[PDB]
């Protein structure tokens, strides 16, 4: 299972921001035109409609993935190995052969 | 996206994770700071719901499927041409018996 | 490296989609993540408040620290008997450390974290499907006394165990409208008593500075075109989608995620032994099941026609 | 919350009692999508509510 | 077992009750004192 990591939004919010390239898994970015974002405390910057917000979203491994995960395998020709119990005369021999 | 293997990595502790989970970033509507997003369901979870029964229960010839290493134990199929070179001392003279 | 010094970290305010009044609001107990991969029904919840620590950040099991609604940007401490988790009914608290709570919750369609009394009484409900989980091929409500022992993975009740880490970043700017006066036709910068506050204004020209007292600024007719936030802020906050990042948004430190998913042994029911009536080339199984029990068959030849069915009743 | 009955109770005092009636209360949503509680991000439609 | 009339008596106040409910006594698996058992469903309730 993936953990959608959304970082804290960046607002160079009197001016403009540019989408970059990152190696994080499924790194999605988007630049939004005029925002004027609010928090507990009112207006977060000064210019009215010259405000740009950058949305980032990539994907991680969930913390519980070290236990609940799957492994993808390719398996080639199989080999047979047997344990034999040859009893000849009054002597018993145990042995493994390919 | 939405199928098994939508997120892949060589190991769990790897820094080269590759993923494709269909993340669409939406234009914020509310005044409060927000990152509205939408995503496809976890392919791992979808496969877990639609995995079917394992090889431990769908195996032929009464095979016991075991892991670490992967093996199919105690399979009843076919014939094995064994060739034994019995030591000479085991045989006894026809006079002794 | 991963630190446990919570004096260097601070709680924050999030945007809860469902507060006490059933409307979105800024809350100190916002629910960030809910994890349910435990085979005994427990869940791990991440919150914007820090549990088990006092105001100063030193460990104190009976107290939790949260973000005040005040204009002075302070951190408040309250007792942990006021922390209540509910999914459909009340949930049993099994542990707490930092942003993380562990609870045993009945199945339900939502998760709630509340402060049940005091000044900071609120809630936070998020939509999560918490579903009943059972180990094995037999259904049960609670584990039986008699059964066979299998391998099941559960969340450790101890907070020292670590299941990963979370990245802690520098606190971003937090503009407060209380810091602007707008006296007559020109704006004034009013700090919260003697604390340094930085201003960013667009009164024709970009101007910035730090102030300890009242300031007239220059040519700002409206208070809309300037913002002010406290400079003292240096304690790290979580990488939350509800905060505005600093210009240096690098991973400054790391915190643990407690309650590791460890392997243990569970108690699982043993079903009633079937009655087998034998006829020519076949068997009949008389199966008594009070809860859904899985019957799996297969042939030991080349064809392995495999029946799987969940059986309830006789 | 949804349920099959409606109860009005006097939880304390001399006149502590109750009254239960059979009324079907079901979950209600607006639009073409099911939700448990309204989301932060969405589209603003016309819904009719009881003025508090 | 599991059908109507798995417990039969000439009267409700009789000391000669006869029954067949498929009681299976299991081996105690835990340390505390226990009598583990499993049983077929009540034929009377099934018929009901």
């Amino acid at each position: 299972k993936f953990h959608t990591v959304i970082p804290s939004p960046q607002v160079k919010c009197c001016g403009s921001l540019e989408c970059k390239a990152s190696s994080k898994a499924d790194y999605t970015c988007r630049v939004f035109g005029g925002v004027y974002p609010f928090m507990w405390g009112g207006a977060q910057c000064f210019c009215d409609s010259e405000n740009t917000q950058l949305s980032e979203a990539y994907v991680e491994f969930a913390p519980d993935c070290t236990i609940d995960h799957a492994v993808a395998l390719k398996v080639h020709t199989a080999a047979l190995k047997v344990g034999l119990r040859i009893v000849y005369g009054n002597t018993t021999a145990h042995l493994d052969t390919f | 996206p939405g199928a098994f293997g939508d997120i892949q990595a060589s190991s769990l502790y790897a820094t080269d994770i590759v993923a494709r989970t269909d993340i669409r970033l939406l234009k914020p509507s509310v005044k409060n700071i927000h990152v509205p997003y939408t995503q496809a369901v976890s392919g791992y979870e979808m496969w877990k719901n639609n995995s079917g029964r394992p090889l431990q229960e769908t195996a032929p010839f009464g095979c016991k499927i075991e892991v670490e290493p992967l093996r199919a134990s105690n399979c009843a199929y076919g014939h094995i041409p064994i060739s034994i070179d019995i030591p000479d001392a085991a045989f006894v003279r026809s006079s002794e018996s | 490296s991963i630190t446990d010094d919570f004096t260097l970290t601070s709680p924050y305010l999030g945007f809860c989609p469902y507060c006490r009044h059933s409307a979105p609001c800024f809350s100190p107990i916002k629910i960030e993540n809910v994890w349910d991969e435990s085979d005994d029904g427990s869940i791990r919840i991440q919150v914007s408040a820090q549990f088990g620590y006092n105001q100063a950040g030193t460990a104190d099991v009976t107290k939790f620290r949260y973000m005040s609604y005040d204009h002075d940007h302070d951190i408040k401490e309250d007792s942990m008997e006021k922390i209540a988790i509910s999914t459909s009914g009340p949930c049993r608290r099994l542990g707490h450390k930092g942003y993380f709570l562990l609870a045993q919750c009945p199945p339900g369609d939502s998760v709630t974290v509340s402060i049940t009394s005091g000044a900071s009484e609120n809630s936070c409900t998020v939509e999560k499907k918490i579903r009943r989980k059972f180990v094995g091929r037999e259904e049960y409500l609670f584990p039986p006394v008699h059964g066979k022992l299998l391998k099941c993975h559960i969340y450790d009740h101890l907070k020292e165990t670590s299941a990963g880490y979370i990245t802690m970043h520098r606190p971003g700017p937090h503009a407060y409208k209380s810091y602007l006066k707008e006296a007559s036709g020109e704006v004034y910068i009013k700090p919260p008593s003697g604390k340094n506050v930085t201003y960013e204004c667009k009164c024709g020209d970009y101007s910035t500075g730090i102030v300890s007292t009242q300031t007239k600024m220059n040519g700002c007719t409206k208070a809309r075109q300037c913002i002010a936030y406290t400079r003292d802020q240096t304690k790290w906050v979580f990488n939350s989608p509800d905060l505005i990042r600093h210009t240096d948004h690098s991973v400054q430190g790391k915190l643990h995620i407690p309650f590791r998913l460890t392997p243990t042994v569970c108690r699982v029911p043993l079903a009633h032994t079937p009655t087998v009536t034998k006829w020519f080339k076949g068997i009949t199984l008389h199966l008594t099941a009070t809860r859904p029990t899985l019957l799996t068959t297969r042939k030991l030849g080349l064809r392995a026609d495999a029946t799987a069915e969940w059986i309830t009743g006789t």
